[PDB]
């Protein structure tokens, strides 16, 4: 304030579940609450099983692009061998019905 | 027969469609990546009917911490979720940190959910724990005067 | 008012010679403080390991 | 599954729907014992591997639990009669009906 | 599904007209500089439908204050907005100090 | 805040990282752009069946 | 012309690195020991193990890990007691008087 | 409006059922409520079931 | 064999940006709900308004 | 709305999304084509019979 006085408006809670796994993700980079997941186990940040803040900076992504643009290539032609393998029950049905 | 092959094109694309999700979320803050998981579809016969997508997996590891100099961007370092509360009161957690003051001064990401922690209570307001997480306010309230008694 | 740690305290494999001043080498003791979970691993050789 | 005679068929095929009244029936129109009722404000219906069904219901923390279901084995299997509608009755040489939970 | 895939390309073409448009108003008096804020929009299945612009945030740091001699150009420091009406009575707001 | 009087204030644009970002963009829409070609492609592939 | 039999190929595949804590693989020969709800035994080399609500170790289908639990004070593992589901508590660890110095 | 205020003119209602199947549709992509569907319950986009 | 029925697979689709601000798209559960000029209700997802 | 003199309002076509829509569409109508075929198989074996 301009008093030279500082006041306390709220505290940042943080919340850490048993099985991060189990969150339901519903959307606009949030997830939910699940009996998967557990209940949510509240607390301060710095303390427990919480890490700390991290202020003025923001969490990016874990997003590896370079790891991405290989998998697409293996799942590409994994794809591609089950088409190929459906072709070949195709033939083997038609080769059936010709009889 | 057909069956199995359908599995396996199907898990393929489900596959195709996680990664085709990672990649458009390249640059998101807060987003995790996923990982499609199968497992076998064996009933009976040793033939392996086929495959099955049990799930999907979340890759919970700490991005890159990116400085941007605002003073609302707060980030989660290790462990720890942000908990939101949206207008129907339900709550929900992420791990996003672009947090604006709205017009009611509350504390609220991008769309609209607002912030939630341990208010501040008594003269001179402290922190009390042992309350429920309620949203977090700023308002511009004036300070009232207080008279002196220790000196 | 909790009850007074009984301890055996050693001072096994100490020595007195020319060093070149009185020092501490080592202690050690097994007792430790109250402390909740803060991690989990899985070892090499199998053991579940709580930090 | 109940008939509408009160009496009990037997069906494997899995593709189950709602009612009006909120009760789970067969793509048949035929209501599936045992009663298993699904509420109106429905979220997400979750069936385990032992049958058990449950519903998550929105400003509640918890799911809840509906019904159980329950498979019915029979000695004999081959000596069920076809009704039609992918169901079966018990005869004679179908041994009797015993029911179970899905797993036991 | 193409859905993930075009919302994907969608939002990449948002951020490069962003930074291009940033670019263009490198010399811009009163120019705040702009950034797309990205959500995913994860719709039932587990899939990742896609990825959608939650909007686009300014960033209302104070510039640079350079000097130029003319005694009716005013710098703004620290918070504040300069009040404008048009021809309409229409109240307007800018960070631009440059009169006549 | 005070006023300057004689002065204006400019953007607070960076050019070093807007070009930045613009690289890192700019390879973000050509990933984008392979998985819409490898979509293209199984479509195509499925197709020729 | 009869079907003798299908016989598994049980050659070790590639050792794929992802970074979870939780996610461990087995080289050489050996299997990973799993129960499910029934109390019926398993043994599967998949690693994907994932703590649960109930902070039991499980795969994704949901049978529990299983391996020599600990006991005592410290705790040891028991390599003559049977296997046993493993769970990995949040419950405080309380304080040990001194003893040896 | 022009004189700096605004004017709520409706709010859009929803129709949430017990059985979305059951729903008959008529084409143009549009639903009819049938018998096997039930009634229709009406609510406001955003909360409850909605 | 007998057509048991002809069932509809009601999850719910990609939702698209657009840019009109006449077009609203339903997240979840719940139907829009219309009247034709003979005041029969009718219930669709469609959300292109003008 | 305002009139703005000495300028032009270009179009609101833009390429990028017009070309995806244009390969989405292009899908669309080589497995509709598809669907035909199969129609155009299944009278034949009938008329053959």
């Amino acid at each position: 304030y301009s008093n030279e006085q500082e006041q306390v408006l709220g505290q940042i809670v943080l919340a850490n579940f048993a099985n991060n796994e189990g969150l339901a993700s519903q959307g606009d980079n949030v997830w939910a609450a699940t009996q998967a997941s557990g209940v949510a186990l509240l607390g301060t940040a710095g303390s427990g099983n919480f890490g700390k803040l991290t202020n003025g900076a923001l969490e990016a992504s874990n997003v590896d692009l370079s790891k991405e643009l290989v998998n697409m290539i293996v799942a590409q032609r994994n794809y591609q061998s089950n088409a190929q393998t459906i072709k070949t029950q195709d033939q083997i049905l038609n080769t059936l019905v010709n009889l | 027969s057909f069956s199995q092959a359908v599995s396996g094109l199907n898990a393929a694309a489900t596959n195709l469609d996680v990664i085709g999700n990672n990649i458009a979320n390249s640059a998101t803050y807060g987003f995790k990546s996923g990982t499609a998981s199968f497992a076998d579809m064996f009933a009976g016969s040793k033939v392996g009917l086929g495959v099955k997508v049990a799930g999907i997996t979340q890759d919970f590891t700490d991005g890159t911490t990116t400085n941007t100099g605002r003073g609302l961007d707060v980030a989660i370092s290790q462990n720890g979720f942000f908990r939101l509360v949206d207008s129907n009161g339900s709550v929900f957690y992420s791990r996003n940190g672009q947090f604006k003051l709205d017009e009611n001064r509350n504390l609220v990401n991008m769309q609209g959910m607002q912030l939630t922690g341990y208010p501040a209570t008594g003269t001179p307001p402290t922190i009390q724990q042992g309350a429920n997480p309620a949203p977090i306010t700023i308002p511009n309230t004036l300070m009232a005067a207080k008279s002196t008694t220790t000196a | 008012g909790a009850t007074a740690a009984t301890f055996s305290l050693s001072f096994l494999n100490s020595m007195q010679q020319n060093t070149g001043a009185n020092n501490i080498v080592a202690t050690n003791q097994n007792g430790y403080k109250p402390g909740d979970l803060v991690s989990y691993q899985i070892n090499n050789d199998g053991t579940v390991v709580g930090n | 599954v109940m008939l509408p005679d009160g009496t009990s068929a037997y069906t494997r095929d899995g593709s189950f729907q709602v009612d009006q009244n909120g009760q789970l029936v067969t793509a048949g129109g035929f209501q599936v014992q045992p009663a298993i009722t699904i509420p109106a404000n429905a979220l997400s219906i979750t069936i385990g591997r032992d049958g058990v069904v449950s519903v998550t219901q929105q400003g509640q923390a918890a799911p809840v639990q509906v019904g159980q279901l329950n498979l019915t084995t029979f000695m004999n299997d081959t000596g069920l009669e076809s009704i039609g509608e992918n169901l079966y009755i018990e005869t004679q040489s179908s041994g009797a009906p015993n029911e179970s939970t899905p797993g036991l």
